[PDB]
């Protein structure tokens, strides 16, 4: 042969695509709490 | 002779500069990265595209991590010369990003104009207006292409790059809606442009490419990234006419650690205007001529340095009941902070307060942590609204306690603040720490 | 019996956002 | 009260804030430098200086390290304000950097004017332009000092600093081929100027002398520079006055991790000229009177920011027959990369695409490496030139595919390539580590 | 698409992509103290008012003081044009005292100086916003001025001054106010009856600690890399005609320089650093009949006309021997500048330096004058020649003359900045070192 | 969807509850346990003669 | 070309003037590759 | 007043029996598809 | 979306079931009082499940 | 695309290009019912 | 007004002696040259005809 590959064009082995699921999955949820009132919060109980 | 003579005259006093040093700067050591390559790909856009109307694009997971997103919009010019003032980003009306059912971020076209008058800086800011107004004078029935790159969290900083390849069961999609009136190209002022074309919009997301080994990594690792906010409720201001000087006492519904709190004044009709329209060359149509008028900006040049064209007198936040800094005035807002913190020059209407020293950076430089605040009030007090605008001897040379009488038409009260928190990327579901 | 990219291991969190099946019906 | 109203707003949001804290910004310590010194001194030229002359520069051992290097041109002018265009660098075609035998760069004029116009930004342009031109409105017969300074790969930083105290066997040449024409000095347009005086050039060196602990170093051990090249050949391309859209695939021939390819399109007649002329303000010369002929520029106006005035509609890079990214019109080279990639602006005609994060760098942000592609293509699509260009009506007021006739004379193609080599230096030999 | 660079990958990578040390899409951001920041006003000790001085003394509000505005209201008595930095101007004199040593002094000329070296772009012109009427303002326009200081603490927290580890020691600046203040209450000379005075409030951001911080702050001694600048004037040896004059400047500098700057002024008019002349913005009615080349028009004063600047050469010596080989003027105007700022310098206005970063603050290369017997700076003078009144002589002559106006820039203005070292403990500070 | 009659034109409601006409509680939301409740009103353009 | 004597009476290496305007080269290659399934992920052997 | 084209894009499903949907779903597979290679360029046609 | 074209929605996990699915129009008349009778429904031709 | 990678890619002319080779006897024609306007249809003619 | 230039990639094989080239005028067997009106370069070069 007059010549040998010179390396030139070569290829990916076995390249997978982006992993995307079809499933639209639960949006995930907050780790703490709606902050609510500081002052007054949970209600005050009033005697009667 | 030469530099030889100053390093032979060395002593004491040059220790603390030069003596044991640590590094010589001569020999600069590049750190090897993480192989990757950078593409733009074509979105595909879902719903009809027009004024007024809400499309949606849901990003397509072509690549592993995703960096600048950039609206392309194509307009035709429905006016001459100085008629239009940054259309596109007037157009494209507000921008949401949803991950996996979960809101993080929320920007709307004034805000995109008060960030690029704010932060966006020299040729930047002119090379953005380039992209997103006519500004070599074209004449009507031009055609331009036009680009507005969007600026969440993520767009403009590769590390905060969003990891698609590790959110394989969350969709990642942009909202889109559009305005129903763009300033030159749909109407002209209020009146509707006979035979205005529908813009054109196509929506082009930059993909990053993994190398093997990265690529597993974000893929099977969790991730914890420090996110960008913007948290905005719109208001109304309360513009005197004359002998009154009017005081606001906004209450903030922010929440969480914030950079800054930064705000304008709007004329609801000529989008961009946060100043006061008076008979000085540049700021209004006609200005200088017979035919003036004070009614309508000289759209081109809607935005201005003058101060003396603001309305807004002096300004404090006030938290829980005391103060945060003492009372200083609507100039320094303008000019000083932004000096001081961002290091650009700041239009005429446009006011920032910073809790950072570096707001403009991504590296966390100090907050304000409103969800520990009982009551954050932000006090706006206005300039007296007495001066003719008609009458340059009167503009351009009053006390600086007065505005023009023309300032009563920015009735709009734009407060913004930008946020910190975290987005959490676990087993490929996405989501942000923490609520409120 | 997975490729790499497929997900992040779940270990050390109990949101309880996933099922648990065989994928055929 | 005040600050500590608001620093004691503390809560668990500010965990990942200021919770186990890392850095204080109020206290920087500064790192001690190893002690040097700084000298500007005069080399020798040798050959005759002059227009069409060739020239070189051997850089003397007047000390350790080598970093910036400003030639000197003294020239009169033989003609009004306008009639020049950054005249000091057009002459300085040809600028080639020698170690060791090998040659290691080289830079052209058309190179020098597109790095002034792509990556020099701001403030720091507006002086290059005072450094390169004639730009108070000075008239026939003025005398100026010009200083253009060479932008090797050791020139802007410290960092990759030239060291001859390491080249002790291999002498370090500069070849400066010099233009046979510049535009206001001996000829305007085609037309030569009598009496115009030959240029006067000195070459200025920057030595930096190092304290005798590290130079002993550096005379002594081997290093390694990771250092910039540029790779180019020009080409030729052909756009049609009317009924067609061209198309032309240009092969490259480039080698090496490469940061960027950046592009014009110049009438060989007049440097710098990227765009066509019209008869609109800044245009042409004569320009908005009864004398504008559009066939020669208002010369010291000829870099404008007109898209229109550009002749390419769209361009996409091809890897070994594969599509690099999705075709992308002209406008995102000339403004959205140098947007992203630099952010500055960047005069129409200009064109950029970049494998880099920040190619305006020296940290390698991504590279493109030219060694395994066989054959990169860039496809070019040229815009219609069937626009009269001296009827502004039709200039200023049309579509995006179409441009004014004289774009048709922008046939000169200069693709360059930005790239990363690496110059090793041992025993008093220089050399790259990769030769292609 | 992209997967197409990936796979072009080759030997030249082993330098670049080989046993990654960092990756671009995964940044990590270092937690930081605890801190606020507030704006508190300082009361001014003494009465303000042209030609007067004044001090203030800082409130220990807070644990470290940091950014520093003085606040000025005007009222210009002339139409736009007639002023040209006026709040920087009455800004005449600002010296720095820290517990009963002097520490640092700035004046007018050197706030101009820098900001016409190392303050850029678009916050050079909000600078000028702050300091000017730019808008065209016409007499009677009453305007708030702000003039932010720029001493070693003011521009980065990171040498930010800490009260609380001085708590034994005063800080204070003196103000002096200028007395003749153009389009304010002079017009060149003359008096403008009914100039109203001067109101000003001086301004300062306090940091405040939280408790870890602060206590290390008030117990631990500091050094900080504090930067001064030295200033003594001389007068010029600017020649009429047929001369170019020669003068050698002795100069009396120590301390670890990073810079020499200086300029070539009209002791009138304030950043006058050039000549007169009859071309555009050059002078008063410059272009028409009733042009004038005795003043400027003001608002115009600073140019880039290299042509109306008077340094035709300059060489420093050191101890008889050349420091470096004999430059022409334009070589300090403008290629010093974009080697070490990036920026641009006005005409008139002149930087060699000795550093490499001069615009940065970790140390780039020093001459240490300390230890320096002899520095002299040598200056050529151009030829002032040219009738400043034809533009067609103005614009087109050699660069070794200038205009005959130059002979009004009799005042000579070298500034030189330096490192010293600010030591701070149990409660006291001073400097390590003073010469 | 909550109470299967007809409203008539300027009366606004959200709710809530599932079926609040009924007396049983069917799903609130807790006002003590929000900082503020702030109910946003955008208006027609009183431009129709 | 308007010419049906010359049209259909010339030789084999001349044509109509008016071949002219077939301009635009179309070179197409059809090729194997591979696509490889597994657990839920695919994509091409040999990419590029 | 030429009109707009409507399209609609139908794909033909396999539906297959339990066992073989099992075998596709755990087993691996190997399919050897085919490719077009494609970019456009310009021809020098003759005059005379 | 259009008259004769044919839309599908891909409902997304925001919550945890789905309780109420209401499709909604935004119509201009092409006629005055009495020329139309129940169009929205009569434009939501068929909907699949 | 399979998981956002490219697989395949078509055009306009390449469909005529294999209609032009590969297509041979009734299924050409029936190719061509199924893309054309083949009975000398009139102005106005609406074809699926 | 213009210079052109070319990039012409070569596909040769084997130890080569040497390249060697000429520009030709296809219409003419040996022309390697610009005709011009200067004697035996064109027919009648030098007259009129």
């Amino acid at each position: 042969q007059p010549r040998g590959y010179a390396g030139l064009r070569p290829y990916e082995k076995n390249y997978e695509g982006i992993a995307e699921a079809d499933v639209s999955a639960l949006q995930a949820r907050y780790l703490d709490q709606t902050r609510g009132r500081p002052r007054t919060g949970d209600g005050d109980t009033e005697p009667i | 002779a030469g530099g030889l003579s100053q390093l032979v005259a060395y002593g004491a006093q040059d220790v603390y500069l030069t003596g044991n040093p640590q590094i010589t700067f001569f020999k600069t050591v590049y750190r090897r990265y993480t192989n990757f390559a950078i593409e733009s790909i074509q979105q595909t856009i879902n719903g009809s595209v027009g004024f007024g109307n809400k499309v949606s694009t849901q990003i397509s997971r072509n690549g592993d991590l995703i960096t600048d997103i950039v609206v392309e919009f194509v307009l035709t010019k429905g006016g001459n010369g100085g008629t239009t003032y940054y259309p596109a980003e007037e157009l494209l009306q507000d921008v949401e990003l949803e991950i996996g059912g979960q809101r993080i971020d929320k920007h709307y076209n004034d805000w995109f104009r008060t960030y690029d008058a704010l932060f966006r800086m020299n040729d930047d800011r002119y090379n953005y207006r380039r992209m997103t107004d006519w500004v070599n004078n074209e004449l009507v029935g031009a055609q331009k292409r036009f680009y507005v790159p969007l600026i969440f969290f993520f767009n403009q900083t590769p590390g905060l790059a969003l990891p698609l390849i590790a959110l394989q069961y969350h969709e990642v999609k942009l909202y889109f809606t559009l305005a129903s009136q763009v300033q030159g190209v749909n109407y002209n002022g209020s009146s509707a442009i006979a035979g205005a074309a529908q813009p054109t919009m196509s929506v082009w997301v930059d993909y990053i490419f993994l190398d093997t080994q990265e690529r597993t990594r974000f893929a099977q690792l969790p991730h914890e990234y420090l996110i960008e906010q913007l948290q905005f409720t719109g208001s109304e201001t309360a513009t005197p006419s004359a002998t009154t000087q009017a005081s606001q006492n906004i209450r903030l519904n922010f929440n969480h650690p914030t950079k800054y709190l930064a705000w304008n004044f709007n004329n609801p009709t000529n989008y961009g205007q946060y100043t006061a329209l008076a008979n000085i060359p540049g700021a209004c149509s006609g200005a200088g001529t017979a035919a003036a008028t004070v009614t309508t900006p000289d759209y081109g040049n809607t935005g201005t340095y003058n101060e003396q064209l603001a309305v807004l007198d002096s300004a404090k936040i006030q938290l829980n009941g005391q103060d945060r800094f003492a009372t200083r005035k609507g100039s320094y807002f303008n000019k000083v902070q932004p000096y001081q913190s961002i290091g650009g020059v700041t239009p005429a209407g446009v006011y920032l307060y910073s809790f950072a020293l570096k707001p403009a950076g991504r590296q966390p430089s100090g907050t304000c942590n409103f969800s520990r605040i009982d009551n954050a009030t932000l006090s706006l007090t206005y300039k007296t609204c007495s001066i003719d605008a008609t009458s340059p001897a009167a503009v351009l040379g009053n006390t600086e306690t007065v505005t023009a009488n023309t300032a009563t038409l920015l009735t709009a009260l734009n407060i913004y603040a930008k946020n910190y928190n975290v987005l959490r990327i676990m087993s490929g579901m996405g989501g942000l720490a923490y609520a409120n | 019996p997975k490729p790499s990219p497929e997900a992040a291991d779940f270990a050390q969190f109990a949101p309880k956002n996933l099922q648990a099946q065989n994928f055929l019906t």
